């Protein structure tokens, strides 16, 4: 928690009350993505392509 | 042909990258210094 | 931001999903990049969003909840987060993926409020311009503030309207930054205290505005914040002639409840508006352009209500008026004023003294500064033009010009008209354009290009031809060896012997005698991300002591403000070019010495002349090649990419297009010269060094026989020169072998250039096909 | 997509796509740039306020192509419901939202069909393709028939027939024959290589199918010229 | 195609080329400080 600003902070609040536990890292890291006003989504897109050569 | 300009492009842009990142990460320790 | 910090977040973000190999971040990066709008263009649909992430939350009322609150809060990347996690909900399988990962892995405060704003303004302010502040008998006297001092029920409710307690509708004590609550006396009738509970709103909305009016009406919360203060409490004003109306009505007993209820309609809508924007305010402690992003957003929001639309409108318009005020100084005279930092241009004290040291364009990009949260909404799109202009005006206002925007005009807020955006690319247009005439004019900038060719492409064949006899000798010595005053003094006989004596900047051009030859830096720098790097790191300087001929460079000294145009980055190339052009020269004249040398030697024995027959015909080939090279070098690389720059920078727009071109001439250069491939490079290098190493031992030979077993030091010799010629040979086939792969598979097609100048006659040709 | 704009409901959509288009690729083109106010889309229900909103609308496309080159309001008024009570409701809502639609889909469509010709240079793409892909040089064409017929009798394998080195030779000695060869409009053409055959097939007609002429689009022309479109020509 | 091919394959050798001369530079200048 102490790796998101209090505005992360507030939205790693809102993302888990939307059922998303994410490591505060890496929301920091995706808020400074959204800062950077990439399109989110790309952003999804990246996710998704980081996410789906890493099976279980 | 395509395909082995595509080969040289790729090599060069992961030699891009990793020039990016080594020198992101030298401005970053000249910054911490 | 660094520019490479998307770089950084992409190697973090590949470590922390445990993604095997680099292999394709900059796939990603360039997705995203691609991807990658500087404005937030998207309008989100945030309210499906939401409702997407309510359905897929396990807790959407919490979701919903925190999104309002976020909102009311003007928080950055909400809707942006919100649609991310609706996307992460549409991918189950990502988000399991991710899980999975992740397991693996109020008059107080706004009295501290006031010190810290203070505190920033004045470490802003270095200049010690302290921050005014009001009296603190202005924030002490709660009668001063107009909140509530903690028939009959008409009467209270008119005195409630005016923020003053009534006998049987009071109001509740303030819990910190909440509504002002009111107590109705329980023993009114129900409907009676139901209308009074309707039109207490009103009074709660108006004593809510007033505690933010006050609140915000300190210096401290900045011009565009006092300006909205000031317009609020005009709206206050109002509603205060309006329930002195309804109190006046009530004294002749025209205003039922009834009455009071359905006159206070509008009342209440406008007093309920102010009370939503005076709590967003003061929730998002929104400041300069967060205030105008905040008012744009909510100016949008209204839109569907005219009267909520205008009343937006207006506060929005007033509370720009400072920070468009700050812009318009900024966009007609380069000037930040912004004393409460809510500008969107922040100034940074930088040394442009430094920028001809700094490699780094440190000075011109550091000194004035975008401050992304103090970017209007509204002129967001204008950032940069305004940043560019205020630049432009500042480096002109640094070299001597004074910048007056012809087309300085106040700058007012509009929703529909986007004006002020025209109006900035216009001051940023007239800013650019000044700054580049005075670089063009004033700093000389053709003359300076011109004088750079003339020193660093060797374009005054003659001046180095003059500084080339003059110094040989000097320069032939290791460098530990040489006397710098014998170079500089060679310097200004070339100087003054060639005709750039009438050159008004050939005191610009210097003698630069560089640490390391030309062909190990290319090589350390070529080997710089490849698996050479570790063979350069590991491979011992070799001890031969660097001659004056391997380090000799031009530099060139270009004054601010052409510092910024003629940098460090752009005089290395050049000292790259002239030491290219000054080794190939060398090696030229090695070959026409042994050339000179053997016809000498040819006088004076009519016998050896067989025996010189085959160091003539090496001497002959290394010639014809060394000369080729150069060739290419001169009037396809550095001539070809000079008269590039130069139609450029006819062609430049702004003094960064300029810089742009003439960068894009020096990479040109160096491209085209073959300095860009290191295997060619090394090729060239090896090829010369016998070049240099066959030119000694043919002059040694001659002078040798000059001075005079015999027939055994001529076997030697012959001998010698047979291999020098086979390891000019290989190397020349091997040049030729790499220009024709790298014409074929890189679709390098100036390489066949280089391949049918070194094999003109076809004498390779064979040997190639061998 | 609403029921009583279905009739417009696609050129809506083909005109806002088009203008995010426009304002992607070429946000500075005449047609893309210019400020010129677009006419108000809004739901009239008196006959005399549609009127007079169409001609607001006419007005607006008037001027903006010089510069390129009621309903329930009032209480006492009676007109803002007679064409409520001549016209139904949906026919209404149509004939009172289409006209404004219409005249600024037109006036996106002019504007569109300008940046196309003058900053897109379809027409100059089309004269390219002509030149280079349809061997408009038909000396060009002539030089590389003859040698590709050398090289396909001579039993060269497409490694050695369509080496860069090779066929980067014979498309300069075909362009240099060419009196269009040496225009800006055949440097557009590229000769690629769909497959490397190990062997050229004698007498087989498709022996050099391998060989592509590809056309470079541009934004936002790729939209328009497709990579299918650019794969039918090649 | 091909052209664009080369364009590409020559833009990023260029792009590597700077960015090896600037990490070049940068470690001549912190092998200095």
């Amino acid at each position: 928690k102490k790796v998101l600003s209090t505005e992360e902070m507030e939205l790693y609040e809102l993302a888990q009350a939307a059922g998303g536990a994410i490591d505060p890292d890496v929301f920091k890291i995706l808020v400074d993505l959204l800062k950077l006003n990439v399109a989110p989504l790309a952003v999804f897109q990246m996710l998704k392509s980081m996410c789906a050569g890493q099976r279980l | 042909n395509m395909k082995d300009f595509e080969n040289q492009i790729t090599e060069l842009k992961k030699e891009n990258f990793n020039l990016k990142l080594r020198i992101y990460f030298l401005e970053e320790r000249m910054q911490q210094e | 931001m660094s520019e490479f910090r998307i770089h950084h977040d992409v190697n973090e973000l590949l470590s922390l999903l445990r993604v095997h190999g680099g292999d394709g971040a900059e796939v990603y990066i360039d997705l995203l990049q691609k991807n990658r709008t500087p404005y937030v263009t998207t309008t989100v649909s945030a309210h499906s969003a939401k409702v997407k992430i309510a359905e897929f939350s396990r807790t959407p009322e919490d979701f919903l909840k925190k999104y309002d609150e976020l909102k009311s809060k003007n928080t950055r990347n909400l809707d942006p987060l919100v649609y991310l996690l609706s996307k992460l909900t549409e991918d189950k399988e990502t988000l399991q993926y991710l899980q999975q990962n992740a397991k693996e892995r109020t008059l107080q405060q706004s009295l501290e409020l006031k010190r810290k704003m203070l505190r920033d303004k004045q470490n802003k302010k270095n200049s010690g311009q302290h921050l005014p502040i009001f009296p603190a008998w202005v924030y002490e006297r709660p009668a001063l503030i107009g909140d509530f001092l903690i028939s009959a029920v008409v009467e209270d409710l008119l005195y409630v309207l005016v923020g003053v307690d009534g006998r049987y509708v009071s109001a509740q004590p303030l819990a910190g930054r909440q509504s002002r609550t009111f107590l109705v006396d329980p023993n009114l009738d129900l409907s009676i205290r139901e209308l009074v509970h309707r039109i207490l709103p009103v009074a709660a909305s108006y004593s809510a505005v007033t505690r933010f009016i006050e609140e915000k009406s300190s210096f401290e919360y900045g011009q565009v914040n006092h300006a909205l203060a000031a317009a609020m409490r005009t709206l206050v004003k109002e509603h205060l002639i309006l329930v002195s109306q309804l109190e006046q009505l009530h004294r002749q007993g025209l205003l039922s409840l009834q009455k009071l209820w359905f006159y206070i309609q509008p009342a209440m809508r406008t007093m309920d508006i102010l009370a939503s924007l005076a709590t967003s305010v003061d929730k998002g402690e929104c400041l300069g352009g967060s205030t105008l992003s905040l008012l744009h957003d909510r100016s949008f929001s209204y839109t569907g209500d005219s009267q909520a639309q205008e009343l937006c409108l207006y506060l929005t318009k007033a509370a720009s008026a400072p920070y468009f005020e700050v812009l318009e100084k900024w966009i007609y005279r380069g000037i930040i004023h912004d004393p409460y930092s809510e500008f969107m241009v922040e100034e940074h004290e930088l040394r442009k003294e430094r920028i001809q040291e700094d490699y780094n364009d440190k000075y011109w990009d550091q000194r004035y500064t975008i401050v992304q949260q103090q970017i209007p909404s509204f002129l967001q799109k204008m950032a940069d033009k305004i940043l560019s202009t205020g630049k432009y005006l500042n480096v002109v206002r640094e070299c001597g010009h004074d910048v007056t925007c012809p087309v300085a005009k106040e700058i007012i807020y509009t929703l529909k008209e986007r004006a002020y955006v025209e109006q900035i690319e216009k001051a940023f247009n007239y800013a650019s354009k000044v700054l580049l005439d005075f670089l063009m004019e004033e700093k000389e900038l053709v003359a300076h290009l011109r004088s750079i060719k003339r020193y660093f492409l060797m374009d005054q064949g003659d001046f180095f031809v003059h500084f080339m006899d003059l110094a040989e000798e000097e320069l032939r010595k290791p460098v530990e060896d040489i006397t710098p005053p014998r170079l500089e003094a060679l310097l200004e006989l070339a100087l003054r012997m060639s005709t750039a004596n009438t050159d008004p900047f050939k005191d610009d051009l210097k003698i630069d005698l560089m640490p390391h030859d030309l062909i190990t830096q290319l090589l350390r720098v070529l080997a710089i991300e490849t698996k050479q790097e570790k063979a350069m790191a590991h491979a011992d300087p070799t001890e031969l002591a660097l001659s004056g001929l391997e380090a000799f460079s031009f530099d060139y000294i270009v004054k601010w403000p052409l510092s910024l145009i003629i940098n460090r980055k752009a005089l290395t190339r050049y000292q790259m070019l002239f030491r290219h052009m000054f080794y190939c020269k060398h090696v030229e004249r090695q070959l026409c010495s042994v050339w000179i040398s053997n016809k000498t030697a040819k006088q004076h024995s009519l016998h050896s002349a067989q025996w010189f027959a085959g160091a003539f015909t090496l001497r002959q080939r290394m010639l014809n090649f060394v000369q080729n090279i150069q060739y290419y070098m001169m009037f396809e690389v550095m001539e070809p990419t000079w008269h590039i720059l130069e139609k450029n920078l006819k062609s430049a727009s702004n003094i960064d297009d300029v810089l742009g071109h003439h960068t894009g001439f020096l990479d040109t250069c160096l491209k085209d010269c073959m300095l860009t491939n290191p295997e060619l490079l090394k090729v060239f290098s090896k090829l010369m060094s016998v070049c240099v190493m066959f030119t000694n031992c043919m002059q040694k030979f001659t002078q040798s026989m000059k001075l005079d077993d015999t027939v055994q030091l001529v076997s030697g010799f012959e001998a010698t020169i047979n291999k020098f010629d086979k390891n000019f040979s290989a190397h020349l086939l091997d040049l030729l072998a790499r220009l024709s792969i790298y014409s074929t598979s890189d679709c390098e097609h100036g390489m066949a250039s280089v391949i049918s100048r070194l094999d003109f006659n076809g004498f390779y040709t064979e040997r190639l096909e061998r | 997509v609403p029921v009583f704009l279905k009739h417009i409901a696609h050129d809506i959509y083909v005109c806002g796509k088009t203008i995010n288009l426009l304002k992607l690729c070429c946000p500075r083109h005449y047609l893309c740039w210019s400020d010129v106010p677009v006419p108000r889309i809004s739901v009239i229900f008196s006959l005399e306020e549609l009127k007079e909103i169409e001609k607001d609308c006419a007005v607006y496309v008037g001027r903006m192509e010089r510069v390129a080159r009621p309903q329930v309001q009032s209480a006492a008024d009676e007109t803002a419901v007679q064409l409520s009570e001549l016209l139904t409701l949906p026919v209404l809502m149509k004939r009172s939202i289409t006209a404004p639609l219409a005249a600024h889909i037109s006036l996106v469509n002019k504007a569109a069909v300008d940046y196309f010709f003058v900053e897109l240079h379809l027409e100059a793409h089309y004269e390219a393709l002509r030149h280079f892909l349809l061997m408009e040089d038909g000396e060009f064409a002539q030089s590389l028939s003859d040698l590709l017929f050398e090289k396909l009798g001579a039993g060269q394998t497409p490694g050695e027939l369509l080496n860069p080195l090779v066929l980067n030779s014979v498309l300069s000695k075909a362009l240099q024959c060419s009196l269009h060869g040496d225009t800006p409009h055949a440097s557009n053409l590229s000769l690629a290589l769909k497959y490397l055959p190990e062997v050229f097939a004698p007498n087989a007609p498709d022996v050099l199918s391998c060989l592509e002429l590809r056309y470079k689009v541009d934004w936002p022309l790729n939209i328009v010229i497709t990579e299918g479109c650019l794969s039918k020509y090649s």
